[PDB]
């Protein structure tokens, strides 16, 4: 009853060949069943897999079926196309260098609208890369100050999914001139968070082809996107990993709110769908020092996770103390103001992951912000 | 006219029910968080237990 | 399911054409030899060691 | 390049051991001071047959 | 430097060579167009690719083979497919009239319009050939082209290149299955004249690889591509020790010295190990001892002849990959200990070892990705059963002059039919003479 | 670069050739106007086996269209694929066939054979490497019997090293469509003994039997009969034209098919003959092809293969297909029906495979079979000849057109002299 | 080092052993794909006991799977921990089982035993010091009984110096899933008396009265019921897989646990068991573990210990614990239940402990019991056999399949002659 059947892909670690499968999802009672494409046979007969929800099913997702981190490729059958197709649509978000420090509650309003985030990156715009994001504006006497804005500071950029996502994010965005938005007063993102027409809040595409071309000028299919601003080693470069449980419950915006209203500054964010070998490489130092390791690791490669770096400027309280004790129940009986105290549970669903050693934060940011893309 | 009719019996075919009931509840509490009791319970059981 | 009905209501009946045109109803005619297709699995059907264990150092 | 790759593997393992030792020390010290402040507050951890 | 010329004759030989040079290109990293993306790789430095692929100022890695066929459309398939730019236009020689599965048309009448051009091409490839190690002859004992043009070619190459090495990889007529009726004519009248001119001739069959693909590669409905891609694996295990480096460097001239004890008996039997199908190879050990025992199990031979019905006279093992000599020693000692490998009494030293440090490279296809392999070539007396059965076929077909007129009216005299028959009688006489143990 | 010169004689011949050309033009991609409108270059690569190149992309069939009555040529030129042929290749004659071998062989037929030689020579040296000639006609009747044998003899004398394939419509036992099938068939077989190199006898009763029973038609027409025969004719000359592995041409099949020079009489079969109502249900594969090939149900000469051992067997398969499944089934039938094969020859089957099937199908197999069971086809015509030659009936036309009495006796002597070895090899 | 070969026969054996391999993979750290992902280095201490390796650290289980119906094979393959097994070990057969001991023993069941012994032979020669073979099967029914006992016989003939563990599910008194369960059970235990070194009789009703009286589940299925079986199969083979003070392997268990060679039928047990609501109100300690062993509501064979004296009692603990506790506890059990423990074996209790407990548990223990209480199971099977045998019912499909009259009486006589010692040593 109500099959949602997709084309899935796995990399066999032993067999260095891309293996193609056909995933079946029954929302129903929630169950999963793959099928071998070549050598047409059965593969993981229909059984309930409650870890696999409905909302993560999405082209390009990297869903964790049994010890197998399958990346989605195609619709395949087109009944599931004509049902869960237009109910999800691409959208590119481009929170401008003004209110880029207010991006935490930008993200909060995005996730409160009902959106789903897939990838997230802050860069600076180079010469040719910034000129690429002006072909719609070209030959009108404002290009110079557009360049000055878009190359002034850092830019946090987002990929957004919803039904009628382009038009509904236009409804959230408001009218293009924020002066007109202030005269209307609709509570739009420009009207509440904006200065003028040249610096509104965030630019967005107005058509599907517009979303496609601006997505390609931004987050590419090749590998060169931008510097992804870090100021790599600034003598204190601890990292945080906002977890899949956090960015699936929608606590990411409030996490950014709390870490911005604590003296700390974010300067690099990247949302990266990880694989098990890189997750194992990162958490390899946790082999045998903490009793529960494997089910902490499987959270790390369950869903999307967003890395960030935090420059330490807050006196007395450092980032380790601001994150608090690793156990959130412990943190609640402790100092009831830390991120894990007011944002997490169950010791594995900590909202944040700080660098535990103080001298070693640079190596984590050299990984989730240099080694891994 | 056309619905599932009859008393439902919730049951898991692969064995998850026995899988959860053969994990001790103290371990599940431990995985949810560290267990915390009173200081004098700690002292009494340190001395006379 | 034929094409030239000899018993069909047509006044002119040229009894020299077959009742059909093609012997079967296969849609794709492929038009590709084995030493053209199986030998072409090098420009396509590629899957090398992409997913590698990235060293932390 | 082959022996360089072997050398990166060995350096990975060396930093693994020293990082594990430091992390174990830090976790033990954190546990000790958490227990101390809980005893100050009026509660304590539960250890199996403590 | 250390380079050998491949020659391919007939439909069978030419698409031996198509899959063979696909595998050679993806072994040395060479693109289908004719160039290499970048050097600084173990496969494509200089000394490994110089063996087959020549060079050119504009990065072109031109082959060292000849693709000769007496009829078009197979050479035209080669120069129409994805390897059009790689092979040189004169490197693929085509005729304008099919050999019609007649040894007389392969040897006597339509051979003279093409043998001069083929020898001109081979002379050119030998002129740009510093150390010529030998010629690898790929053909069948079946159809007219591989039966007759090879029969003329070994004669001409022995006239002009008498001291050189010649290694045939022959498609032998299978025990039961066949593709023709005049294969008993063509095989006998080809072997009769190439026995004195072929240096060593590994015979690989078709029904045996049929059973191998059916049993180990787990594919019930395969084709000629899956059939002779395994022969490309065989030749890539034979002529690889001079390409890469290893523990034991076995040479092309070493195969004929170690597998051919007598001037006329030069007929080894080939087999391969890991032949597993990539969803079965990673639930087994595939150790050196297991892949050694796989070659000597009486089902993995690539010609349908049973080694139990005979005695080995020579065996060479070519180990390839991350194989260690001190498991090689244990495996060969274990296979010598047990009885059903019965060696003759006139070679207690009956093994050759050649070890290569290059792991086998998987093509996009059906074979698995493995880090160990071995190709085993055994010269044994067990081929005498197949030869006597082929002689039975020839006698039953010749006793009442079947298909004689096509052969005799083409240019061949009748006495060659009787001469090849007594040549085969002498061959099986030598096979039974080398069989019994020494009693003097 | 090889080609086939196709020639057809008689009113049977012109229609069988016209349907063959409809099949080949459909297969290659030739429209009724003549230009090439196809979807792949594998067709266009070797269309100069049957289509001479001309300017403007107007590829023209290289066909010699021959008859003594200029009405079937009007039918051919007014048919569907009528404006495709050369207007000079309709070599006509304002005369009558006469239903007479003497009128076909010793009369105005010999006055027309010089112009037919001129046409076929004009075709022949517009080439580079010719494989040979392929004539279709009917033994029972005029024109294609008499002029067919005369033309076969004359072009064999002109070119002696080129293969000859003759598709000959032999008479049937169930029906007699003329009264001089015996005279015409015997007199044609007399030249068919020492002339053609590969004949494929194709009876007419078997065509109706196959069309009514396998294709399950209710009123099958001459178009359907010629369509089946043309399918066999096209499948024989396949690997000469379309690419594949283990390719086989006419001389290849001939060398592997005749053990003796006079046993060149074959007995054909095409066998994806699945009925179209059941076509979506058939699980068409190699063993089904083999069974439909080797039953005594699809055989297009009205003579049972169970009445005589098979001498040699062809199997020209076409399509994308596995040759384990080909040849294991080949030995399955060869080892199961051991009594139906002569034992002095071993492995009496040819396998040939083209990588491209006929369009509309995906797997096909043409069978060309030399069998001693072709003996009954000549025993019938021999008794049918002698029963009306003993009383000198229907003979004065033959002896008044300018042919002697004794040639009948010579023809019957040659015919049962062909009857002797195809008997004596069928029982060791 | 030491190894165990896991054979599984029948649908029941296949499902039970698949859940067993799930439990062992979870205990050792092998994921469903087969790559080792554990937390401690000591989980890979003794990985050779159940797993052979492959290239790249991929551990394939040393299991041989057989049945007559190729659908349970697909079920196990499509299970969660299905793509870990060797594909050549999936020894199926396109035939029928038909829950018939004759059809699984004397016939088509024995037509596959050559390939089964070939696989078992290669898995046993690819070892250095093999300790033995454990087979999971159903005592009643076919395949697991039919081919199962034949497999026991041939393996015992080939290797007479290894321990044969046979985890078999016996037919239940209240319900039957097959009307010829007494027939198959008698004809299977007849082989099991003189062949295997130790059995494990796991009755369904006693297996499930656990799920009421201790676990308090409402609707448990067989996926829940085979987990207790898997827990006991893991707990028996735990001192040869994980380190611990006073180790105990299968053969030390057999010598301490089998006094006379025929008397080797055991009742199993696993007792850190309590309901989900009663987990938090429990006082998990060695004395309550010992009591939950020795209470007659936890064991998986429907045999009352108060209906017969205990011959031997083995107890293999897992978890960090004190030794004086367990020694005094089993001594106190012996002293309290003095009459129900035999007097001719002083200290009829074998004790063992191991360091690491199963994951999700702090201390566990497996229980092995050889008493005279198995005479109830064997006598009930004997009564039901003599009920179905005195009217020759359900027997013509043994005789037509190839089984004769007299060794039915041999099997029943062996049943009664096994009931005789297990009642004489009850009264010494
Ligand atoms: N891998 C592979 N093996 C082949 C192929 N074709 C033929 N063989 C083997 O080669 C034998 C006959 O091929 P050939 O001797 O080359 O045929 P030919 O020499 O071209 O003879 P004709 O064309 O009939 O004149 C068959 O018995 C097959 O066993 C092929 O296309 N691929
Ligand atoms: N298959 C087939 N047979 C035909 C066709 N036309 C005629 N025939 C057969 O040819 C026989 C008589 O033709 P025939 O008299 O020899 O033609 P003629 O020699 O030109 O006078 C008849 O028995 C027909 O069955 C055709 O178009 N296709
Ligand atoms: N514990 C357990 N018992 C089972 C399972 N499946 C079947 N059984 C038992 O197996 C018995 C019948 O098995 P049987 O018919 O002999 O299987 P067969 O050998 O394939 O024919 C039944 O009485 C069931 O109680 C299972 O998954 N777990």
């Amino acid at each position: 009853s109500e099959r949602f059947v997709f084309i899935a892909e796995w990399y066999d670690p032993n067999a260095s060949l891309f293996r193609r499968y056909e995933l079946l999802f029954y929302p129903g009672d929630g169950s999963v069943e793959m099928h071998d494409v070549k050598n047409h046979r059965t593969f993981l007969k229909r059984t309930k897999y409650e870890d696999l929800h409905l909302e993560d099913l999405f082209i390009g997702n990297k869903v964790n079926v049994f010890s197998r981190q399958l990346v989605l490729i195609d619709y395949g059958d087109q009944y599931t196309a004509r049902q869960l197709g237009s109910k999800k649509e691409k959208t590119l978000a481009l929170i401008k260098p003004d209110a880029v420090s207010k991006a935490g509650e930008i993200i909060e309003i995005i996730n409160k609208a009902g959106f789903t985030l897939t990838k997230l990156k802050m860069m600076t715009l180079s010469r040719k890369e910034a000129t690429d994001f002006h072909i719609d504006h070209q030959s009108r006497p404002f290009l110079n100050e557009l360049i000055q804005f878009i190359t002034s500071g850092p830019i946090i950029a987002m990929e957004i999914l919803r039904d009628d996502a382009i038009c509904e994010w236009k409804k959230l965005l408001g009218p293009a001139n924020s002066g007109l938005a202030r005269t209307d007063a609709p509570g739009s993102i420009r009207a509440v968070f904006g200065t003028d027409g040249i610096r509104n809040a965030a630019h967005g595409p107005d058509s599907l082809s517009c979303a496609a071309r601006e997505m390609e000028l931004f987050f590419p299919s090749s590998g060169v996107c931008g510097p992804a601003n870090t100021a790599k080693f600034t003598n204190c470069t601890t990292c945080c990993i906002v977890k899949p449980h956090a960015i699936s419950e929608g606590l990411l915006g409030k996490i950014l709110m709390a870490i911005r209203d604590a003296g700390f500054e974010i300067s690099a964010m990247q949302m990266f769908n990880m694989d098990r070998v890189n997750v194992e490489e990162f958490y390899e130092v946790y082999k045998g020092v903490v009793s529960e390791y494997n089910e902490m690791v499987t959270e790390m490669y369950s869903g999307p996770c967003v890395a960030m770096e935090i420059q330490q400027t807050n006196p007395t309280m450092t980032f380790r103390e601001f994150c608090g004790p690793a156990d959130p129940e412990i943190a609640r009986h402790l100092r009831p103001g830390t991120l894990r105290a007011i944002f997490g549970k169950t010791k594995i669903q900590n909202a944040v992951h700080c660098t535990d050693l103080p001298e070693d934060g640079l190596l984590e940011v050299q990984y989730f912000f240099k080694i891994l893309d | 006219r056309f619905n599932l009719y009859g008393v439902p019996t919730p049951h898991t075919n692969d064995g998850r029910n026995m899988a959860k009931t053969l994990h001790w509840l103290h371990e599940l509490q431990m995985k949810r968080g560290a267990k915390i009791e009173s200081k004098r319970a700690d002292d009494f059981k340190e001395k006379f237990q | 399911p034929k094409d030239y009905d000899i018993e069909g209501p047509e006044e002119v009946k040229k009894l020299c054409n077959s009742t059909y045109c093609r012997l079967g109803t296969h849609e794709p005619t492929v038009w590709k030899s084995e030493t053209h297709e199986k030998m072409a699995q090098v420009y396509l059907n590629t899957e090398f060691t992409e997913i590698k264990s990235k060293a932390l150092l | 390049q082959n022996t360089v790759v072997q050398e990166l593997a060995l350096a990975n393992k060396q930093l693994l051991m020293v990082r594990q030792a430091a992390l174990h020390q830090l976790f033990e010290k954190e546990h000790r001071q958490y227990q101390q402040e809980l005893n100050q507050m009026g509660k304590a951890f539960y250890v199996e047959r403590l | 430097q250390r380079e050998c010329i491949s020659v391919h004759v007939g439909q069978a030989g030419v698409q031996i060579g198509n899959a063979c040079w696909e595998l050679y290109c993806l072994e040395h990293g060479i693109q289908p167009d004719g160039q290499m993306p970048s050097d600084k790789t173990i496969g494509g430095g200089d000394d490994s690719f110089n063996t087959f692929f020549s060079e050119t100022g504009a990065g072109k890695h031109v082959p060292r083979a000849v693709f000769v066929d007496l009829e078009p459309t197979v050479i035209d398939e080669v120069r129409t497919g994805t390897y059009r730019q790689l092979f040189h236009p004169e490197q693929l020689i085509t005729g304008k009239e099919d050999a019609a599965n007649n040894y007389a048309r392969g040897h006597y009448t339509i051979g003279k319009e093409l043998i001069d051009l083929v020898l001109d091409r081979i002379r050119k490839l030998a002129d740009q050939c510093t150390g010529l190690q030998g010629f690898l002859i790929f053909h069948s004992f079946g159809g007219g082209t591989g039966s007759g043009f090879t029969s003329l070619l070994m004669e001409r190459l022995s006239v002009d290149y008498g001291k050189k090495s010649k290694l045939e990889f022959s498609i032998y007529p299978a025990p039961q299955v066949s593709t023709a009726v005049v294969e008993p004519y063509n095989s006998i009248l080809t072997t009769h004249t190439t026995l004195e001119h072929s240096d060593c001739a590994f015979m690989v069959d078709n029904e045996a690889i049929y059973d191998i693909c059916r049993r180990n590669l787990d594919i019930e409905r395969p084709t000629y591509t899956n059939l002779n891609r395994l022969i490309s694996q065989i030749v890539s295990s034979i002529t690889a020790s001079l390409r890469f480096d290893g523990a034991l460097n076995v040479d092309l001239t070493e195969f004929q010295t170690n597998l051919v004890p007598y001037p006329r008996i030069h007929f080894p039997l080939a087999t391969y190990a890991p032949v597993i199908s990539a969803e079965k190879a990673y639930h087994e050990q595939l150790s050196v001892a297991e892949i050694t025992n796989a070659c000597f199990e009486p089902a993995n031979q690539m010609v349908k002849c049973d080694p139990r019905h005979g005695k080995y006279m020579a065996c060479c093992l070519l180990y390839r990959g991350d194989v260690v000599p001190k498991d090689v020693n244990a495996a060969i000692a274990a296979i010598k200990t047990k009885r059903s490998i019965q060696f003759v009494d006139w070679c207690p030293t009956g093994f050759k070892v050649g070890i290569n440090y290059q792991p086998p490279t998987v093509v996009p296809g059906d074979l698995a990705k493995v880090q160990r392999a071995v190709c085993m070539l055994s010269n044994t007396t067990a081929i005498a059963e197949a030869w006597a059965r082929l002689d039975h076929k020839f006698d039953l077909m010749y006793a009442k002059r079947a298909f004689v007129h096509w052969y005799v009216g083409e240019g061949m005299e009748e006495g060659e039919f009787s001469e090849a028959r007594e040549d085969m009688a002498a061959l099986e006489k030598d096979y039974e003479e080398v069989g019994m143990d020494s009693v003097e | 670069m090889r080609e086939i010169v196709h020639l057809q004689a008689g009113q049977c011949g012109n229609q069988i050739g016209a349907k063959f050309w409809e099949v080949i033009s459909d297969e290659h991609g030739i429209d009724p106007t003549g230009t090439y409108h196809g979807d792949s270059d594998l067709q266009l690569e070797r269309i100069n086996v049957y289509y001479n190149e001309a300017t403007g992309g107007k590829y023209v069939p290289r066909a010699v269209l021959v008859d003594l009555e200029p009405g079937t040529m009007d039918s051919v030129r007014s048919g569907p694929f009528g404006q495709i042929f050369r207007p000079d290749n309709f070599v006509f004659g304002q005369s009558g066939a006469g239903n007479n071998w003497a009128k076909g062989h010793y009369t105005e037929g010999a006055e027309l054979v010089d112009s037919v030689l001129d046409v076929v020579r004009k075709e022949a040296e517009s080439c580079d490497c010719l494989q040979g000639f392929q004539l279709t006609h009917s033994l029972g009747g005029g024109t294609g019997s008499g002029m067919g044998t005369l033309l076969i003899s004359k072009i064999r004398e002109e070119y002696p090293d080129r293969i000859m394939n003759t598709f000959s419509v032999v008479p049937s036992p169930k029906v007699s469509d003329t009264v001089v099938e015996p005279y015409n068939a015997t007199l044609s077989v007399h030249q068919l003994v020492e002339n053609t190199d590969e004949t494929y006898c194709i009876d007419n009763e078997a065509l109706y039997d196959i069309c009514f029973r396998t294709l399950k038609l209710t009123t099958p027409t001459y178009g359907d009969l010629n369509h089946l025969v043309s399918a066999t004719m096209s499948g024989v000359t396949t690997c000469l034209r379309f690419p594949g592995q283990l390719n086989a041409d006419l001389r290849k099949l001939a060398v592997n098919m005749v053990p003796f020079p006079r046993l060149h009489f074959f007995m054909p079969g095409f066998a994806p003959l699945t009925s179209r109502g059941s076509q979506q249900y058939r699980a068409l594969t190699v063993p089904e092809l083999t069974q439909q090939m080797f039953d005594a149900k699809n055989m297009m000469a009205a003579c049972d293969p169970r009445h005589g051992r098979y001498l040699t067997v062809a199997a020209v398969f076409r399509g994308r297909m596995s040759m384990k499944e080909v040849d294991e089934q080949m030995l399955n039938v060869q080892n199961k029906n051991s009594s139906y094969f002569v034992e002095w020859i071993p492995n009496n089957v040819k396998t040939a495979v083209c990588d491209i099937p006929p369009r509309g199908l995906k797997m096909s197999a043409t069978f060309i079979g030399n069998s001693t069971a072709i003996q009954e086809l000549f025993k019938r015509i021999s008794e049918q000849f002698t029963a009306m030659f003993r009383r000198k009936a229907f003979l004065h036309w033959y002896t008044g057109e300018g042919m002697d009495e004794m040639e009948f006796t010579e023809a019957e002597s040659n015919m049962n002299d062909l009857g002797n070895p195809v008997v004596t090899r069928g029982a060791c």
